[PDB]
C-alpha cells in the first residue's frame, strides 16, 4: 500500500533489459 | 496515471472531468462546489453532478515519506506544521483580493482623471486646427465675510439641534392632512416646479403660467404670464414679496407678488433652462441651461458678474445645480454624470466627483456644511462629504427608477426624496424612516417645513399635498 | 503535454475522453480508431463522434500545482495506511492471544493430576507393605 | 445508524457485511485482510472481494482535533503493546502448563512402574 511505486522499480529494471537486448514479441 | 485537481492543486486519486470544460477534478471538491455554486468552477458554465467523465485509469500513487515522517508522532508534527502553512496561505490570499481592489481601485481613478485631461487638452487642439483650417486674413472680500458669518453661526447649531425638533417617531406617522388642486390647467397638466415659503408656495406648470399660492390659506395669491413656452423652475425669495421663475425660452424672468408686470427679465442664456439656485444672502441668482454655461447675475437689473462653461470646448446638458449655504462655492450636475464643485471667488473648478451612472437630475448641500447629495436617473442616492471630498453612504431602489428631487431638511436632520415615490431619510442614521406612493405620477418637488414639522411635495398628478404627523 | 496516451504509449498534444473511455486517447488517434474499429480500445464500447470532450489546461483561477510532496491530504492518508496496519497486527494478536489463552484454561489439570498423584501414591504406600 | 466492524470493534463510516459468515466490517480493512489471508477473518472460509454486500448508511477546532489525533493514537498504540505483552504471558503460562503435565506424565509413568514391585515381591 505504501511502496506500491515498486513497480516502477521492476519497469527501470525491464528498460534495462528493452535497451541492449533482444526482441520483444511477435 | 498522474493527475491533479484544477481546485486544491494536489494530486487525487479519483480524477473527474466536467462535460462543460477541459479540466479535470478530485471527485469529492468538484461536486462540493457544485452543490453551493451549480457551475463549473473555471468556465462559469452551468454545470451538474450527471455532466461528468470518470477519469478512471490509476490514480497518483503516495508520496515518499520524509525521515522525519517515519514516526506517528513526528506525522503529527508534520501535519500540524503543514496545516499552519495552508492556513496562513489562505489568509494571505484574502489580504491580496484586498489589496489587488484597493490598488484597482486607485488605478481606474487617475485612468478616469487622466481622461479628463485628454478631453481638455483634445478640444484645444481641435480649436487650434480648427483656427488654422480656417484662417484668413470688494465682491470677493465680502463673500469670504459672510461665508464665514454664515459658517460660524452654524457652529452653534451644529453644537445642538433645535429642541423643538420633530422625533423620527412623530416622522414614522407621517398621513396626508393637506391637498391641493386646479392650481394648473387640465389641458397641460402637472406642477413642473415648486418653491416654499412656510405656507407661502410659487409653482410653475406646462401651461406657460406662473402661479403664487398659499396652500394654508387654499388661493392664489398672484398670476404672472408672459413666458413663451413651459416653466422647468422657481425660486421663491426670503422677502416673501419677490418671486423667480426660468422658462425653456431661454430667459429669465423675474417677478412681484405686489406686481402685474414683469420686475426684471435677464437674457443670458442660448437654450432652454433646467435648474436655478438662490445665494444665502438673497443677493444674487445662479442658473444653468442645456447651453452648458453656468452663469451668476443680479436679479433686479440682469446685469452678470461672470458666466463661465461647465465644460468648455464641449456641449454637455447641466441638470442640476446648488449653492454650498455658505455661498462661496457650488455644485453642478449633468448628463455625463459629473458632479463638478466650482469656487465663486476664483471662477473655477475646486472639486469634481464622478459618482452615479446616470444624469444627476438633483444635487442638495445640508446646512450643516459638510454632507452633499446628488440624485440622478439611476435612482441611487448617496451621501458625500466635503471635509475630505469623499463618499459615506450610497441607497438606492432596486427597481432604478429615476429620482427626480432631494431636499435636506433646514437643520439638515433629515433627507427628502422624490421620484416615483416619496421618501424621507434621516441623514445621520442613513435608515429609511417612511415612504409613501399617494402621487399617480411622477414627483417633481420637495421641501420642509420650519423644524422638519411638515413635509411638502408636487406631482405630476395635478395636486400639491402637505404630509404631516 | 504531459498526458501520455494510454495505447501508443507516448505524450499526448490533443487529448480526448469519451463517456466509455478511461484512459486517455490522442483526437489524432481516435478518429481513426473510429473510422477502422468504431470501438473502445479498452472498454469495446461503441464510439461516435460526439462523446469526444477534449481536455484543456491553465484557465483562470486554477490553483497551482503543489509540488511539496508535504499535504494534507497524503499525510491523512498514510496516517489511514498506519491504523489500518495497527488494526490488522492487533487482530491477529488478539486471535492468537485468544488461542494460547483458551487452551491453557482447558489444560488447567494441575489440581485433578494431583490427587490422581495422591491415590497413586497411597495405593503404593499400601502395596508397598502388604507384601 | 452505528455500525461496528468485526476487526476493529469501532465504528465505521462505510459498513460492509461477509456473506461467508455474516460479520460487519469496514469496507477498507476487509479489502486490506483479504487482499493479505484471502479468507474471512472471523470463519476462516474462503472470500473475495466481489463477496462483499454494501450496508446502508460539524469539526470542533483543528488543534483540537490534532490533540484528539494524538490522544487517541497513544490509546491504540498502548492496546497493541499491551496485546503482545499478554500474548508472551500466554505463552509463558502455556508452557508451564505443558511442563507441569510432562512431568506429571513422567510421576505417573514412575509411579505406576514401581507400583509393578508388589506383584513380585
Amino acid at each position: 500500500h505504501e511502496y506500491g511505486n515498486v513497480i516502477k522499480k521492476v519497469e527501470e529494471m525491464k528498460v534495462r533489459r528493452e535497451n541492449e537486448m533482444l526482441a520483444l514479441p511477435t | 496515471m498522474s493527475f491533479v485537481c484544477g481546485i486544491s492543486g494536489e494530486l487525487t486519486e479519483d480524477p473527474v472531468v466536467s462535460q462543460v470544460s477541459g479540466h479535470i477534478f478530485d471527485r469529492r471538491l468538484i461536486v462540493k462546489f457544485i452543490a453551493e455554486n451549480g457551475t463549473d468552477p473555471i468556465s462559469h458554465g452551468e454545470l451538474s453532478e450527471d455532466q461528468l467523465v470518470s477519469l478512471k485509469s490509476g490514480g497518483t500513487g503516495s508520496a515518499p515519506r520524509n525521515v522525519s515522517g517515519t514516526s506517528i508522532p513526528s506525522l503529527l508534527k508534520m501535519l500540524q506544521d503543514e496545516w499552519d502553512t495552508v492556513m496562513l496561505n489562505s489568509f494571505s490570499l484574502r489580504q491580496q483580493l484586498q489589496i489587488a481592489r484597493q490598488e484597482l481601485s486607485h488605478s481606474l481613478y487617475q485612468h478616469d482623471a487622466a481622461c479628463r485631461v485628454i478631453s481638455r487638452l483634445s478640444k484645444e487642439l481641435t480649436a487650434a486646427r480648427e483656427a488654422l483650417s480656417t484662417l484668413k486674413p470688494a465682491i470677493l472680500a465680502k463673500l469670504e465675510e459672510k461665508s464665514k458669518s454664515l459658517t460660524a453661526e452654524r457652529k452653534q447649531r451644529g453644537k445642538n439641534l433645535p429642541e423643538g425638533l420633530a422625533k423620527t417617531e412623530e416622522l414614522a406617522e407621517l398621513k396626508q392632512t393637506a391637498s391641493h388642486t386646479g392650481i394648473h390647467s387640465t389641458g397641460t397638466p402637472g406642477i413642473t416646479a415648486l418653491d416654499i415659503k412656510g405656507n407661502l408656495s410659487l409653482t410653475g406648470g406646462i401651461d406657460k403660467t406662473v402661479v403664487l399660492y398659499d396652500y394654508e390659506k387654499e388661493q392664489v395669491m398672484q398670476t404672472f404670464k408672459g413666458h413663451n413656452k413651459k416653466i422647468n423652475a422657481v425660486v421663491l425669495h426670503p422677502d416673501n414679496i419677490t418671486a423667480i421663475s426660468a422658462s425653456a425660452d431661454s430667459h429669465i424672468r423675474v417677478w412681484s407678488a405686489t406686481d402685474s408686470s414683469s420686475k426684471a427679465i435677464i437674457d443670458v442664456h442660448q437654450a432652454p433652462v433646467t435648474d436655478i439656485s438662490l445665494n444665502a444672502s438673497g443677493d444674487y441668482i445662479l442658473s444653468a441651461s442645456d447651453d452648458s454655461y453656468w452663469a451668476f447675475s443680479d436679479i433686479r437689473s440682469g446685469k452678470s458678474l461672470c458666466k463661465v462653461s461647465v465644460e468648455p470646448g464641449s456641449q454637455i446638458a447641466v441638470h442640476s445645480i446648488e449653492f454650498h449655504p455658505d455661498g462661496l462655492i457650488f455644485g453642478t450636475g449633468a448628463a455625463d454624470a459629473v458632479v463638478k464643485i466650482w469656487d465663486l471667488k476664483n471662477q473655477t473648478v475646486a472639486a469634481a466627483f464622478p459618482g452615479h451612472t446616470a444624469a444627476v437630475r438633483s444635487i442638495a448641500f445640508s446646512e450643516n456644511g459638510y454632507y452633499l447629495a446628488t440624485g440622478s436617473e439611476d435612482g441611487e442616492v448617496k451621501l458625500w462629504d466635503l471635509r475630505k471630498l469623499k463618499n459615506l453612504k450610497t441607497f438606492a431602489n432596486e427597481e432604478k427608477q429615476p429620482i427626480n428631487s432631494l431636499s435636506f431638511d433646514m437643520t439638515g436632520t433629515f433627507l427628502g426624496i422624490g421620484g416615483q415615490k416619496v421618501q424621507v431619510l434621516h441623514v445621520k442614521s442613513w435608515s429609511e424612516v417612511v415612504s409613501l406612493s399617494d402621487h399617480s405620477g411622477p414627483v417633481t418637488g420637495v421641501r420642509f417645513g420650519e423644524n422638519a414639522r411638515s413635509l411638502v411635495t408636487c406631482s405630476l398628478d395635478k395636486s400639491l399635498r402637505v404630509f404631516s404627523f
